[PDB]
């Protein structure tokens, strides 16, 4: 009856530097805690029991404390290829509770980097199957929020586009950004500017590039 | 120590499916095998805990009388059977090992769509007007996944594969793009494969500009 | 990850290893299994004392047992049962568990230096006639144990609870076992009030 | 055990006798159990078996050189009454046999008639907990200039620290502890109140080739004995696995031979106990130096002393 | 405080028992509310008229 | 009289970890010790007086201890701006002696970087002064330790060629090497192949970059 939390928000660092997140646990639990640090197409790892200890196999740059304050990581001097998402549960007693919280979603810090920004209009072979769709794309580009806009003979456009980012790259650490815009062929063919607009701090002013229908 | 989950599989709303999960690390009786959930955007959730050596069952008290949590004594495997209440539960399921989590699964991805199998429609992203972005868009695909490739894999350096949207339809989009010196637009071929196994699908569209 | 520790018992008949085992069994799976795991070693009685004392060794070298359970035998005789392992197993001081053990001389922490036991010994039914005798209007009593470690541990005991008192035993009778003329005792506790 | 029954499956041996050169305690277990299971007599002489051990069983035949508790006890405060005190007190713990040490103190105080005056009884435990101060206080309580210890030599060095941190070991007051608080006379617990005084076995007086002639030459004259005596000798069964068939004919009358034991005019009879009737004991006492010096000897209910 | 200190000497070597009374002035009685340390029970000292 | 000895030479801490050298006292230097560090083109600061204290506006990383005998300290949770040289400076008659010793540095570690190699003649103005140099160029190589040599027909070649290596590189932590043959013009002019082969950690094989004069 107590949901472990976990915080605070994002704590993405720079390599060679430390991550300590806070599990502040609402009940008194005697002495369990866990965090579970998972990479996202793989399956979690154990990596503590008992919220003071560490299982055999794994180095000692992950660790926890208390009884009864507030159980907490206890990593330092660590790396930058981890980049791992990391929730927190207990087990005051079992197996009757199997709390489990959240998770405080771990990023990887870098230097600024301006996103590479391109358009792509329909190939004129969706055309025919009544479906037009324009995809803005940003490649390589740090940290991963990068305001984005469609804009519709210069009108806002909103609840008509997808979003995508990739994960940061195993090389320089870099997302990727995809705003696809899906639209039927009579709304498509009533228009003809239809613009990019990729604001970030990596460029001094933000970029708006365009294209017209039919060139 | 190991754990082999039952493969991953997609069922219309209102059936009653069954995941095998099987140990082979140590002795069928000497833990308590249980049921975990990761659905995209939520979290962990545990569904049931169960020991094989004598059948004692607990579950979740937010979950209790919906999905039964069977064993066996023989065969080692634990089997997790839905009912036919499930309609938005698609996740990945995983079967812990010590009522810790130790050694978790492969995994077994559960879908529960309304969308059929059907093969995606791929389309050349092209570029225009001294590096340049091109690509592929495949939409409108079910059910998962999607390889895309470029050259037959010898080009992999700037290859981005994004991330599948689903839209309202209950299908799913994604683009894989790559940066190109400017160069290179009229003097080399680029062409992507793109092959969707439920559907045996296996397109090779070729990205010129237009 | 986690270890194994074997725990051990000799006890007699086939099927009370099918409980041990069960029972072993049930124990670990009252905690988790994630810290250790319980095994058990069993075996069962037979006659010559210098053969258990050789099994209980080869046991122990084939086991390092953490504690070792010791029965009775089912062929009367009921003074051999801890006779080996109480002192076999013994030499690396570890602990010793014995269930049915109502002979007292094993309790002195000065020649097995490791026994621990389930049933109380004599010396307390001593003391539970003395709680009888406490409130019944009894206090003329007259001792008569036999003259052996079984009893004269008892009478020690008796004697320096009821001092607690200020009262007295008046006689300390105390016949050899074994003999079969005693009459004269009988005739001695009848001379008296 | 495994060298014991190649010994008499090998050689037809009836008993044998055992040196040892290490203060192993379960040892002495271990041997009077396989002289009870087994006919034959077993004697220790050296090693763990000569430190005393409570009491044999029905079918033991065990018997070691060692005074008991009562004997070394009475040979001390004989010492104490020879050196014209007859003032005493009593301080000791929670130990196997106590008991038995406190009631003899108090018997021979009660049938002599000289006028001894015992000050209390001491038996605070060591081995509690958070009953340090207690311990501090029932010290500095009792102060009496002749005093004797009962406890083991690992709470020798607790009594010692007590005692230096109550500082009663100042001026003149003496100190009487038994053989096994003492140990080894080569090593002391740091902490020696300069003339200290104690009873123990010979340290180096009866060297190992005397002690295994002494013991041929009693088990050669009970076994002549027995064989002239009752015109006859016994034989068990040399069995390790099948020792059951052995218990045909009772040797009992052994024990009785080997309870008669003397020789070279010296009275060695064997106590039923196990205990030396008539041993050697030898006075220590503790100089400025850090070492220990034999003082006395004990024989023929003798002492003497400078 | 050099009272409370040769206080907790003296009932660490058992001193304050029901045999050794101390008397002691109104200098190191001090204020009426306050116990420092030990000070074992037992303790008569003289000191002005206060309350 | 009094010897400073400073081990390692190049302490090579990964960004994540902790960084400690010693002064070895030659003798009891009382239980005062002096350590500075020095960033390549700034002077350096006093970072520890009295061997066992911290200066003022000091961060809490480093700490050390001692009575004169090897007083050692010990920096954790590095960062990025570690890696600088580290010189000690013993004080017990001050001032009657004040020797020093000899100091050390610290790099900071990264992946291994395959050496960019390219090579320059002269371009037909220099040989009109009666005097060639033929270059050879290592771009963005991780570690430092790159070994080249010059093959004037495949002849060996030593003692003629100087060396210069810049310092590492504040983006990518790289080193570069420029590798300048001088030679008479009628030296020059008596050889046609000149060729630069470089063997690096990260070469599978010596890459050798070759020219002939006149072309």
């Amino acid at each position: 009856e107590i949901v472990m939390t976990q915080s605070p928000a994002t704590l993405s660092v720079s390599p060679g530097g430390r991550a300590t997140l806070s599990c502040r646990a609402s009940q008194s639990v005697s002495s369990n805690l866990a965090w579970y640090q998972q990479k996202p197409g793989q399956a979690p790892r154990l990596l503590i029991y008992g919220a003071s200890t560490r299982a055999t196999g794994i180095p000692v740059r992950f660790s926890g404390s208390g009884s009864g304050t507030e159980f907490t990581l206890t990593i330092s001097s660590l790396q930058s290829e981890d980049f791992a998402v990391y929730y927190c549960q207990q087990y005051n007693n079992w197996p009757t509770s199997w709390t489990f919280g959240q998770g405080t979603k771990l990023e990887i810090k870098r230097t600024a980097a301006a996103p590479s920004v391109f358009i792509f209009p329909p190939s004129d072979e969706q055309l025919k199957s009544g479906t037009a769709s324009v995809v803005c794309l940003l490649n390589n580009f740090y940290p991963r929020e990068a305001k984005v806009q469609w804009k519709v003979d210069n009108a806002l456009q909103s609840g008509n586009s997808q979003e995508s980012v990739t994960e940061q790259d195993s090389k320089d650490s870099t997302y990727s950004l995809s705003s696809t815009l899906t639209l039927s062929k009579a709304d498509y063919e009533k228009h003809k500017l239809y613009a990019c607009e990729v604001t970030h701090q990596g460029l001094s002013s933000p970029v708006t590039k365009s294209f017209n229908r039919g060139e | 120590v190991q754990l082999v989950q039952s493969g991953a599989e997609a069922k219309k709303p209102g059936e009653s499916l069954k995941i095998s999960c099987k140990a082979s690390g140590y002795s069928f009786t000497t833990f308590w095998i249980g049921w975990v959930r990761q659905m995209p955007g939520s979290g962990l959730e545990w569904i049931g805990i169960i020991y094989p050596g004598d059948s004692d069952t607990r579950y979740s008290p937010s979950f209790q009388g919906h999905v039964t949590i069977s064993a066996d004594r023989s065969t080692s495997t634990a089997y997790l059977q839905w009912s036919s209440l499930k309609a938005s539960d698609t996740a990945m399921y995983y079967c812990a090992r010590s009522a810790v989590f130790d050694y978790w699964g492969q995994g077994t991805l559960v879908t529960v769509s309304s969308a059929s199998t059907k093969g995606p429609s791929v389309f050349p992203l092209a570029p225009s007007s001294g590096t340049a972005a091109l690509g592929c868009l495949v939409k409108d695909y079910f059910p998962e996944p999607v390889t895309v490739s470029w050259n037959s894999g010898a080009l992999t350096s700037g290859v981005h594969t994004f991330p599948a949207v689903l839209q309202s339809s209950g299908l799913y989009s994604l683009s894989s793009v790559v940066t190109v010196p400017s160069s290179s637009l009229g003097t080399q071929t680029y062409i992507c494969n793109v092959n969707h196994k439920p559907s045996n699908t296996k397109v090779d569209k070729k990205v010129e500009p237009k | 990850d986690p270890k194994i520790v074997n725990i051990g018992a000799v006890l007699s008949t086939r099927k009370h290893e099918q409980m041990f085992r069960e029972a072993v069994n049930q124990a670990n799976k009252r905690h988790g299994s994630w810290k250790i795991q319980l095994n058990a070693t069993s075996v069962t009685h037979k006659p010559n004392a210098i053969q258990m004392a050789l099994s209980v060794c080869e046991d122990l070298i084939s086991s390092q047992v953490y504690a070792i359970l010791v029965s009775h035998p089912p062929t009367p005789n009921d003074h051999f049962t801890p006779t080996p392992v109480s002192y076999t197993a013994g030499f690396y001081r570890i602990p010793v568990l014995g269930l049915t053990t109502r002979m007292s001389i094993y309790s002195d922490k000065s020649i097995h230096l490791s026994f621990l036991r389930t049933v109380p010994p004599y010396s307390h039914q001593s003391s539970v006639w003395f709680e009888m005798m406490r409130v019944y209007s009894w206090n003329h009593i007259i001792l008569l144990v036999s003259d052996d470690h079984e009893g004269r541990a008892a009478q020690k005991r008796l004697e320096t609870l009821l001092e607690e008192r200020e009262s007295k035993a008046e006689k300390v009778l105390q016949f050899d076992p074994g003999t079969k003329n005693v009459t004269a005792l009988l005739m001695e506790a009848k001379e008296l009030e | 055990i495994t060298r014991i029954c190649d010994l008499m499956s090998d050689r037809k041996i009836q008993g044998v006798v055992f040196a040892d050169d290490t203060d192993q305690e379960a040892i002495a277990q271990i041997l009077d159990f396989i002289s009870a299971q087994t006919l034959t007599p077993i004697l220790g002489i050296h090693g763990g078996s000569s430190m005393i051990m409570a009491d044999k069983d029905e079918s033991s035949m065990f018997f070691q050189f060692g005074p008991s508790i009562e004997q070394q006890a009475s040979v001390m405060l004989n010492i104490m009454e020879e050196y014209d005190w007859y003032i005493f007190s009593i301080v000791t713990t929670y130990f196997p046999g106590y008991q038995d040490f406190v009631n003899k103190i108090r018997s021979t105080i009660e049938n002599s008639f000289v006028g001894w005056e015992l000050e209390e009884v001491l038996l605070l435990d060591m081995s509690l907990d958070d009953g340090d101060s207690k311990i501090q206080n029932q010290l500095k309580k009792l102060q009496s200039p002749i005093i004797l210890l009962y406890c083991t030599k690992e709470e020798a060095t607790y009594i010692f620290e007590v005692a230096n941190s109550v500082g009663l070991t100042g001026y003149g007051y003496t100190w009487i502890v038994p053989s096994l608080v003492a140990g080894d006379t080569d090593t002391v617990p740091a902490e020696f109140p300069t003339g200290l005084i104690s009873v123990s076995y010979d340290e180096w007086d009866y060297g190992l080739p005397a002690r295994v002639r002494d013991g041929i030459a009693i088990i050669t004259t009970a076994a002549s004995d027995m064989l002239s005596e009752h015109s006859f000798i016994p034989e068990p069964k040399s069995s390790c696995y099948n020792t059951h068939e052995k218990r045909i004919y009772q040797s009992n009358m052994l024990n009785r031979y080997l309870i008669n034991v003397t020789f070279e005019g010296r009275d060695l009879s064997f106590s039923e106990e196990g205990y030396q009737m008539h041993p050697k004991l030898v006075i220590i006492l503790l100089n400025k130096e850090r070492k220990w010096e034999r003082v006395g000897k004990w024989k023929d209910k003798s002492l003497q002393m400078k």
